[PDB]
RNA sequence: CCUAAGAGUAC
C-alpha cells in the first residue's frame, strides 16, 4: 500500500511539497494605486528553460 | 450493453476512474 | 495515570464503613445515611420500598458524584417511627420479594421443555 | 470526457460508450485473453483528455452526463439542480466528487455539512489514528498510533476505495446517542 | 471527532449499567450533546448515522458519496422496513431508574476518529525544576519539565 | 517583554478541562497528580502543628 | 379553614394552547353575572368539556375543624377528613395581584404552581379573599 | 405471592419472560446486577513466553481476557483479594495454557480450543472456554505463519462486570414496560402521526389496546415488563436471572447486617 | 501520507493580512481541494491537489 | 487571558482523573469549550496572595463584571434547555421525583412544598420545585412581548419571594443578563448566594433532565409536505423576481439608486431579494416546526442554535458571499466553466437554493467551500489583529 | 487488525463468527445481511462488529517472520 | 546544550 514518491535522506521519509509560483513568459498587466505615478504595469517574468 | 455504442450512465463512470487511477495512482505527479 | 483503580467501586476502603448515620437538623425525626460502594441499583429499590410505607413523610437518595461509588439517602417518618426502622422493614420488603421472585422463576423455568 | 456531435443520434453524446466501458470493466476484471484497455487507450483513442486551467477557460462542462446531455412527478426529496438551459458542451466531468482532495473524500456526505466542518474533518482526519502502513512492525518510526480494531466505515464513498481507506481504516463504528443524559 | 468537524473529550465515562439503554438492550458506546449539532449545522453527521444503522441491519454498504442521488427520505423508508423509527429516534430507558425517558434519543452506529491529542501527553504540573542558565527562569516545555 | 513582563513562573500546572455539573461555581476540579506535584507551605503554628505533622 | 369563597361556574371555552396536559377555561358564574373565572386546569388529571358546570370554592386550610404552610406537605393517611375528601380536583396557590377593575368589581389572581386563576366579581363577595395562601376545590 | 413471572421464550442463550406483580425499581436493579454484579471466570493475568505472532503480547492479552469461560460453580471459587495465598492459587484461579507453532504452509488459526487447562479444577465446573459453534473451534485467538510461535500461561480469577466488562455474563438484556405508552412516561416524537410513525413492539400483542376515549389512568404504576436476557455462554441464562436475584437480595441482606451490627 | 505527497505551498509570506491568496479560487475547482488546507496562518496558502 | 474574568480565583476539589473540571455556568467568562482546550493552575504560596486571592479575584465576586455592568456567567446549555423544559405548564412531577430533587438541592430547608394539584393526585409543578432553589426575599418582573398579568403564552417572569409566579425559566431569566434572576440575586442577597444559587438550579435542572431525557436527530430538520412545497415556491418566487430584475436591467430599463452604478443597483436588487427569500423560508419552516421539535426547543431555550441555523438546515442554504459580494468571475466573465459566459443567475453567482437536509449541487458545494473559506481566513486575522490592539 | 472477541456496546462473543461468515460469503454466496442473520447477529451492534471488519492480519501474515524458529 | 526550520493544539 506505500505509494512512494518520497526520498530517504539520512534514513527520515522526507517529501519535497510542490512550490507554486507564477508562471514564466506570461504578460501580466496590473493596475496600480493612487500614491504611484505609475498607473498600469505590464511584466513579463521573462525566463529560458 | 448489448449496444456498443449505447451512451453511458453516471455509474459507469467510475470505472473510466478506476482505470485512471490504475494507470497513474495516487502520487503519480511526483514518480513522473 | 490518575484513573483510580476499578474495585474501589465495590470494595470497602480502610477505615470506613457501609453505613453512617447522621441526624438532620432541618427537619425532625430525620436522618441521613451514607452508604459507601453503592450506586443507584441500591438507592432507587431502597427509595421505592421506603415511598411504599405510610409512616415515612420523607425518603430520597443522591449520588453526589459519579466518580465516587457512594450515595446520601434522607429518611423522615412520623414521630414514633425511627427511621432506621423504616429501613429496616424496607429491606425487609425487598427481601421478602426477591426471594418470591426467584422462587417463582425457577417454577416458571421448571415447566420448560424445549431448553 | 469528451463531447462529439453524434450525427446518429442528432444530440451532444459523450465519445465513451458502453463499449469502452465494458472493455475497461474486462481489463479489471482480468487483473483480479483480451487486448489491454487501459487509461492511456481511451487517452490515445480521443475519448478522455487532459484540460488545464488554461484551456477550462474556453470549455464548457457538463456536471453530469446523464442530467445535462439528454434534451429535455420528480421526487421531492432530492435536491434542486438546474439543466443550464444549454446544449454546447465540449467536455464532461468524469464525476463531481473528484474536485476533493484525499482527506474531503474520506467525508460522508460532504454536501450536507457547512464547508468549515468539512475543512476541519479534513485537518483532523491527519490526525486520526490508524494504521498508517502494513509493516509497522518493521519499521523504526519514531512514534507510531494504532488502532486495534480499525473499522471500514458504515458510511462510505465511492473515492475511498482509490485511497485504500476499506484496507486502512483510521477510526471505528460506534454505536452514538445525541442526548443530554447527564449533563457531564 | 466525527467525519464532520464534531470534536470533543471524554466528559465522563459510565458502565454499561448506568447508559440509557433501547428496548433492545442495545446501550450506546458514545453519548454526544444535541446542542453540537444546531449552531454548527452537521447535518451530515444524522445522515451518516441513519445511513449507518440502515447499513448494518441490511448488511449493504452505505454509499456515502457526495453528489450522488442518495436522499433522506429513501434511507427513512428502508429503516421503517427494519421495524425501527424512520428518523432513527429510539425508545430509550433511564439506567439510574429503568424508566422510559419523556423524548426519545438520536440512537444509531457512526464512526468516529480517535485524535492524537490524549489528554496523558498534555498534563503538566511543577513546582520547582530546572532553571534556564542565562536568565535562572524555569526551562520551557513539558518534556523539560519546564514552567 | 520575554523575561520581565512576563516570566514562566513555578507552583503552576496545565491540563484539559471538562465539564462537571456536580462541582459548585467557585469550585474547581484538580487532577491528584498535579495536586501531588503543586505545593503550598503553610508555617508551622502551634493551631495546626498537628495536620501538618500528619501530612509530614 | 371556612370557605373563602364558593360559586357555581358554567365553561364557556377550553383552550389547549400549545399544552398537552393543561387547558386554560373561561366560565361565567351562574348566579351572579358579574363573577366570572380564567383558571388554567389539568384537564388530563380532571377531563373538562364546554358548557360544562363546575362548582368552585377558595378556602384558606382544608380542615374540617377551625384553625386554632407552615408545615412540610404529608401524605394523606388513611382516615384523614378533610373539604377535598368533598370535591373532585383541588389545587394549592397563591395570592399575587388584587386589581380593581371597577367601582363595584375586583379581581384576585392566583397561581398554583404556575397554573394561573383570575377572579373577578363585585368585592361584596369576594372580600373574604386576601393576600395569603389558598386552596381552590372544584367539583362536576 | 409476590412478583411472578411467565416466560415465553427459553433458549440456551436466551430467555424471554414476562416479570408482573413488581415495581419498577426492582425490575431495574435486577437488571442492572445481572449486568454488572454477577460474578463470573476470566483470564486477568497473562505471562507471554513467546510471541513471535504479528500481534502485540498485550493485544493478545486483551483478547484472551475476552474470552468467554464457564462459570457455572463461581460460587465456590474466591476472590484472588480475600485468599491467603501470594498471587494465585488453586482455589481462587484457574490455571490455562495457549501453546501454538505455525508449522504448516498455510495459516494457523489458534482458536480457544487450544486453551488447555492446568490447575487442577478439584472437580468444580469452572475453566473451560465456551464453545458456541458447530464447527468446534472457539474464538479466533490469532493467526500463525509458518514458523511463528505462541506460547503463553493464563490465570484466571473470578470477577464482575463492574471492575472489568470482560467478567460480565449478561451481554444484552431487552427491558420494556407499558408497551402501549398508557402511563404516558414517554412522549412521542412524530411528524405526522405518532402511531404510524412509531412501529409497535411485539410485546405489544400481550396488552389490551388503549380505548382511545378513557381517561388518563393516573392511579396506575409500573408493572409487567417484558425482559429478554441474553447469556454469553459463562452461565446459563437462566442461572444468569438466578444469580443476579441472589447478589442483589445479598446487597439487601449485607445492608440489613450493617444496620444491626453498628 | 496521502494527503502529505499531494501538498502543495504558496510561498507567500504567511504572515501578510492581504486575503486575497488565500481565497478559494474559481480555478481551483478540480485541481486542489476546496476544503483541505490549515486553520492557521496557512489558510489557502498550504492547498492540497 | 482577554479579561480578568478568564483569570479567577478557584477552590480544589482534588478529583481521581487527569482534567481539570470546572462549572458549566463559569466556562463563559473563561470562553472556554470541552474540545481540546487546556487551562493553567497557579498556587499561591504565602498567606497573604492566598487572602487576596480569596477576598478579590474570588469567582462569586466576578459574577458581576465591571465590562457591562451585567452578569458575566449564567445557565447555559443542557441546565439551560432542561430550565425551559421544567418549567412549562405541562411540566408536572410526581411525589417520588419531587422528593429525590429536593434532597438535590443542598439547601433544601427540609420543608415539602404543598402540591400545586392535590386532587386526584398529588402533582408538582416544576415551577414549584425550581422555587426551591430560589432563595427567599427575591422579587423579579419581566414583561416579555405581549405578556400580560394573566400568561396564556406563559411568556415573561413574575417571582414573589422566591416563588415562581409565572413565566418559563430561560436564557432571559437565569442567563448572563442585565436584570435578570442572577443579578438580582447577587445585588440583593451577596455573591455568594448567587453562586449556591447556580450550584441548586445546575443540580436540580440536570437531576430533571437527566430522568426526562432531550435529543436531536435528523427528523428534526426535516420540514413535512405542504410546508416544503411553500419553500420550494418561495425560492421559486424569488427567482421569478430576480429574473425579471435582470431583464429589466439586460433592457437598460432598470435605473441606478443615487449613489452607485446600475450593475451595483441591480446586484443589491438582486442580494436583496435572495436573502429575504432564505429569510421567509425559514419562516415557514420555523413555524411549521412543531413545540416537540428539538432544534425549535434549543432555539427556544436559547441554549444553542439561531433562526439562521434552522432556516440552512430545514429551508435553504442562502447566498454565498465573498468580500461582500457575490461570487466573482474567476474565470473569464464566469465563475465556473460549466455556466455559460455572463450568467448573473442566482445559481451561476453563487445561490444555493439547496437545504442542508437535500445536500448541495457540486457548484453549490464549491461556491459554499468559497464563504467557508472567507470566514476561516477573516476568523484567523480578526483573532491575531485583536491580540495585537488589545495589547 | 483481527476480529473482535467481543461486541463493543452489548459484549456477544463474535470472534467466533468469522471464519463462518467468509465461509457463507464464499461457499454459499450469499449476500452480506443474510449471512449475518443466519450467524445469529441480530442487533446491529454485533452486525456492525462483524461487517465493517477489516482482516488486516493477513496482511500482517505476508511478511516473513521478524523470528522465525 | 544552543540555533534554525517544519508540523500541528485551543482561541
Ligand atoms: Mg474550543
Ligand atoms: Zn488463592
Ligand atoms: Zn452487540
Amino acid at each position: 500500500f506505500d505509494m512512494g514518491g518520497y526520498f530517504i535522506i539520512n534514513g527520515s521519509e522526507k517529501v519535497l511539497i510542490a512550490q507554486e509560483r507564477s508562471a514564466g513568459n506570461i504578460v501580466q498587466v496590473f493596475k496600480k494605486a493612487a500614491p504611484s505615478p505609475i498607473s498600469h504595469v505590464a511584466e513579463i517574468r521573462s525566463a529560458l528553460e | 450493453f448489448e449496444d456498443e455504442s449505447a451512451p453511458i450512465t453516471a455509474e459507469d463512470s467510475w470505472a473510466v476512474i478506476s482505470a485512471f487511477f490504475r494507470e497513474k495512482g495516487l502520487v503519480s505527479q511526483q514518480l513522473d | 495515570m490518575n484513573a483510580p483503580d476499578r474495585f474501589e467501586l465495590f470494595l470497602l476502603g480502610e477505615g470506613e464503613s457501609k453505613l453512617k448515620i447522621d441526624p438532620d437538623t432541618k427537619a425532625p425525626n430525620a436522618v441521613v445515611i451514607t452508604f459507601e460502594k453503592e450506586d443507584h441499583t441500591l438507592g432507587n429499590l431502597i427509595r421505592a420500598e421506603l415511598l411504599n410505607d405510610r409512616k415515612v413523610l420523607f425518603a430520597a437518595y443522591k449520588v453526589e458524584h459519579p466518580f465516587f461509588a457512594r450515595f446520601k439517602l434522607r429518611i423522615q417518618t412520623t414521630e414514633g417511627y425511627d427511621p432506621k426502622d423504616a429501613l429496616k422493614n424496607a429491606c425487609n420488603s425487598i427481601i421478602n420479594k426477591l426471594g418470591a421472585l426467584k422462587t417463582n422463576f425457577e417454577t416458571e423455568w421448571n415447566l420448560q421443555t424445549l431448553a | 470526457f469528451i463531447v462529439e456531435d453524434d450525427e446518429s443520434l442528432g444530440h451532444k453524446e459523450l465519445k465513451v460508450r458502453k463499449g469502452h466501458i465494458a472493455k475497461l470493466m474486462a481489463t479489471e476484471y482480468q487483473d483480479i485473453d483480451v487486448e489491454e484497455y487501459t487509461w492511456s487507450s481511451l487517452l490515445n483513442e480521443g475519448l478522455v483528455e487532459y484540460i488545464d486551467a488554461e484551456e477550462e477557460e474556453s470549455i464548457l462542462i457538463a456536471m453530469q452526463p446523464e442530467d445535462l446531455e439528454p434534451a429535455e412527478d420528480v421526487d421531492p426529496a432530492k435536491r434542486i439542480r438546474v439543466s443550464h438551459h444549454a446544449t454546447t458542451f465540449t467536455h464532461c466531468e468524469i464525476h463531481p466528487s473528484m474536485i476533493l482532495g484525499v482527506a474531503a473524500s474520506i467525508i460522508p456526505f460532504p454536501d450536507h455539512n457547512q464547508s468549515p466542518r468539512n475543512t476541519y474533518q479534513s485537518a483532523m482526519g491527519k490526525q486520526a489514528m490508524g494504521v498508517f502502513l502494513t509493516n509497522y512492525n518493521v519499521r523504526m518510526d519514531t512514534m507510531a498510533n494504532i488502532l486495534y480494531y480499525p473499522q471500514k466505515p458504515l458510511g462510505t464513498t465511492r473515492a475511498m476505495e482509490y485511497l485504500k481507506f476499506r484496507e486502512l481504516p483510521a477510526g471505528q463504528n460506534a454505536i452514538v446517542a445525541i442526548a443530554c443524559y447527564s449533563g457531564y | 471527532a466525527s467525519r464532520h468537524g464534531q470534536k470533543g473529550t471524554i466528559g465522563i465515562t459510565y458502565r454499561r449499567e448506568d447508559m440509557p439503554f433501547t428496548a433492545e438492550g442495545i446501550v450506546p458506546d458514545l453519548i454526544i450533546n444535541p446542542h453540537a449539532i444546531p449552531s454548527r449545522m452537521t447535518v451530515a453527521h444524522l445522515i451518516e448515522c441513519l445511513l449507518s444503522k440502515v447499513a448494518a441491519l441490511s448488511g449493504n454498504e452505505g454509499d456515502a458519496s457526495p453528489f450522488t442521488d442518495i436522499t433522506v427520505e429513501g434511507i427513512s423508508k428502508l429503516l421503517r422496513e427494519h421495524g425501527y423509527q424512520s428518523r432513527g429516534f429510539e425508545v430509550m430507558y433511564n439506567g439510574h431508574t429503568g424508566k422510559k425517558l419523556m423524548a426519545q434519543i438520536f440512537f444509531g452506529p457512526t464512526y468516529y476518529q480517535r485524535l492524537r491529542h490524549m489528554v496523558d501527553d498534555k498534563i503538566h504540573a511543577r513546582a520547582r525544576g530546572p532553571m534556564q542558565v542565562l536568565t535562572r527562569q524555569p526551562v520551557e516545555g513539558r518534556s523539560r519539565d519546564g514552567g | 517583554r520575554g523575561n520581565l513582563m512576563g516570566k514562566r513562573v513555578d507552583f503552576s500546572a496545565r491540563t484539559v478541562i471538562s465539564g462537571d455539573p456536580n462541582l459548585e461555581l467557585d469550585q474547581v476540579g484538580v487532577p491528584k497528580s498535579i495536586a501531588k506535584t503543586l505545593t503550598y507551605p503553610e508555617v508551622v503554628t502551634p493551631y495546626n502543628i498537628d495536620r501538618l505533622t500528619q501530612l509530614v | 379553614s371556612n370557605t373563602l369563597f364558593d360559586d357555581i361556574f358554567q365553561v364557556s371555552e377550553v383552550d389547549p394552547g400549545r399544552y398537552n396536559k393543561v387547558c386554560r377555561i373561561e366560565a361565567a358564574s351562574t348566579t351572579q353575572d358579574q363573577c366570572k373565572l380564567t383558571l388554567d386546569i389539568n384537564v388530563e388529571l380532571f377531563p373538562v368539556a364546554a358548557q360544562d358546570s363546575l362548582t368552585v370554592t377558595i378556602a384558606s386550610s382544608l380542615n374540617l375543624e377551625d384553625t386554632p404552610a407552615t408545615r412540610s406537605w404529608r401524605p394523606p393517611q388513611a382516615g384523614d377528613r378533610s373539604l377535598a375528601d368533598d370535591y373532585d380536583y383541588v389545587m394549592y396557590g397563591t395570592a399575587y395581584k388584587f386589581e380593581e377593575v371597577s367601582k363595584d368589581l375586583i379581581a384576585v389572581y392566583y397561581s398554583f404552581g404556575g397554573l394561573l386563576m383570575r377572579l373577578e366579581g363585585n368585592y361584596r363577595n369576594l372580600n373574604n379573599l386576601k393576600q395569603e395562601n389558598a386552596y381552590l376545590l372544584i367539583r362536576r | 405471592e409476590g412478583p411472578q413471572v411467565k416466560i415465553r421464550e427459553a433458549s440456551k442463550d436466551n430467555v424471554d419472560f414476562i416479570l408482573s406483580n413488581v415495581d419498577l425499581a426492582m425490575a431495574n436493579s435486577l437488571r442492572r446486577v445481572m449486568i454488572a454484579e454477577i460474578p463470573t471466570l476470566a483470564i486477568d493475568s497473562v505471562e507471554v513466553e513467546t510471541n513471535t505472532t504479528v500481534l502485540a503480547d498485550e493485544f493478545i492479552a486483551h483478547r484472551l481476557g475476552l474470552i468467554p469461560l464457564q462459570s457455572m460453580d463461581i460460587e465456590q471459587l474466591e476472590y484472588s483479594r480475600d485468599c491467603f495465598c501470594e498471587d494465585h492459587c488453586d482455589k481462587c484461579s484457574v490455571v490455562l495454557t495457549l501453546q501454538a507453532f505455525g508449522e504448516s504452509e498455510s495459516t494457523t488459526n489458534v482458536y480457544s480450543k487450544d486453551l488447555v487447562i492446568v490447575s487442577n479444577l478439584m472437580g468444580r465446573n469452572i475453566g473451560h472456554p465456551i464453545i458456541q459453534d458447530k464447527e468446534g473451534n472457539g474464538v479466533l485467538i490469532c493467526k500463525l505463519r509458518k514458523g511463528q510461535e505462541l506460547k503463553l500461561t493464563c490465570v484466571a480469577k473470578k470477577g464482575i462486570a463492574k471492575e472489568h466488562a470482560k467478567w460480565g455474563p449478561a451481554a444484552a438484556i431487552e427491558f420494556e414496560y407499558d408497551p402501549w405508552n398508557k402511563l404516558k412516561h414517554t412522549d412521542y416524537w412524530y411528524e405526522q402521526d405518532s402511531a404510524k410513525e412509531w412501529p409497535q413492539s411485539k410485546n405489544c400483542e400481550y396488552e389490551d389496546p388503549p380505548n382511545e376515549g378513557d381517561p388518563f389512568d393516573y392511579k396506575a404504576q409500573a408493572d409487567t415488563f417484558y425482559m429478554n436476557v441474553e447469556s454469553v455462554g459463562s452461565i446459563p441464562v437462566d442461572q444468569v436471572v438466578v444469580r443476579g436475584i441472589d447478589t442483589l437480595q445479598k446487597k439487601v441482606a449485607s445492608i440489613l447486617l450493617a444496620l444491626t451490627q453498628m | 501520507t496521502l494527503s502529505h505527497l499531494r501538498r502543495t505551498n504558496t510561498p507567500i509570506g504567511r504572515d501578510g493580512k492581504l486575503a486575497k491568496p488565500r481565497q478559494l479560487h474559481n480555478t481551483h475547482w478540480g485541481l486542489v481541494c476546496p476544503a483541505e488546507t490549515p486553520e492557521g496562518q496557512a489558510c489557502g496558502l498550504v492547498k492540497n491537489l | 487571558s482577554l479579561h480578568k474574568m478568564s483569570m479567577m480565583a478557584h477552590r480544589v476539589k482534588v478529583i481521581p482523573y487527569s482534567t481539570f473540571r470546572l462549572n458549566l455556568s463559569v466556562t463563559s467568562p473563561y470562553n472556554a469549550d470541552f474540545d481540546g482546550d487546556e487551562m493553567n493552575l497557579h498556587v499561591p504560596q504565602s498567606e497573604e496572595t492566598r487572602a487576596e486571592l480569596s477576598q478579590l479575584c474570588a469567582v462569586p465576586l466576578q459574577i458581576v463584571s465591571p465590562q457591562s455592568n451585567k452578569p458575566c456567567m449564567g445557565i447555559v446549555q443542557d441546565t439551560l434547555c432542561g430550565i425551559r423544559k421544567l418549567t412549562l405548564r405541562d411540566t408536572f412531577i410526581e411525589l417520588d421525583q419531587v422528593l429525590n430533587m429536593l434532597y438535590w438541592v443542598p439547601d433544601w430547608d427540609g420543608v415539602i412544598p404543598t402540591p400545586a394539584i392535590i386532587k386526584p393526585k398529588p402533582l408538582w409543578s416544576g415551577k414549584q420545585i425550581l422555587s426551591v432553589a430560589i432563595p427567599n426575599g427575591i422579587h423579579l418582573q419581566r414583561f416579555d412581548e405581549g405578556t400580560t398579568l394573566l400568561s396564556p403564552k406563559d411568556n415573561g417572569m413574575l417571582i414573589i419571594d422566591g416563588q415562581i409566579i409565572f413565566g418559563v425559566v430561560e436564557k432571559k431569566t437565569v442567563g448572563s443578563s442585565n436584570g435578570g434572576l442572577i443579578h438580582v440575586v447577587t445585588r440583593e442577597k451577596g455573591p455568594q448566594v448567587c453562586a449556591k444559587l447556580f450550584g441548586n438550579i445546575q443540580k436540580v435542572v440536570n437531576f430533571w433532565l437527566l430522568h426526562n431525557g432531550f435529543s436531536t436527530g435528523i427528523g428534526d430538520t426535516i420540514a413535512d409536505g405542504p410546508t416544503m412545497r411553500e419553500i420550494t415556491e418561495t425560492i421559486a418566487e424569488a427567482k421569478k423576481k430576480v429574473l425579471d430584475v435582470t431583464k429589466e436591467a439586460q433592457a437598460n430599463l432598470l435605473t441606478a439608486k443615487h449613489g452607485m452604478t446600475l450593475r451595483e443597483s441591480f446586484e443589491d436588487n438582486v442580494v436583496r431579494f435572495l436573502n429575504e427569500a432564505r429569510d421567509k423560508a425559514g419562516r415557514l419552516a420555523e413555524v411549521n416546526l412543531k413545540d416537540l421539535n428539538n432544534v425549535k426547543q434549543m432555539v427556544m431555550a436559547g441554549s444553542k442554535g439561531s433562526f439562521i441555523n434552522i432556516a440552512q438546515m430545514s429551508a435553504c442554504v442562502g447566498q454565498q458571499s465573498v468580500e461582500g459580494k457575490r461570487i466573482a468571475f474567476g474565470f473569464v466573465d464566469r465563475t465556473l466553466p460549466h455556466f455559460s459566459k455572463d450568467d448573473y443567475s442566482p445559481e451561476s453567482k453563487g445561490f444555493v437554493e439547496n437545504s442542508y437536509l437535500r445536500g448541495l449541487t457540486p457548484q453549490e458545494f464549491f461556491f459554499h467551500a468559497m464563504g467557508g473559506r472567507e470566514g476561516l481566513i477573516d476568523t484567523a486575522v480578526k483573532t491575531a489583529e485583536t491580540g495585537y490592539i488589545q495589547r | 487488525m483481527i476480529v473482535p472477541v467481543r461486541c463493543f456496546s452489548c459484549g456477544k462473543v463474535v470472534g467466533d463468527k468469522w471464519e463462518s461468515y467468509l465461509n457463507l460469503l464464499q461457499e454459499d454466496e450469499l449476500d452480506e445481511g443474510t449471512a449475518l442473520s443466519r450467524l445469529g447477529l441480530k442487533r446491529y451492534c454485533c452486525r456492525r462488529m462483524i461487517l465493517t471488519h477489516v482482516d488486516l492480519i493477513e496482511k500482517f501474515l505476508r511478511y516473513n517472520p521478524l523470528e522465525k524458529r
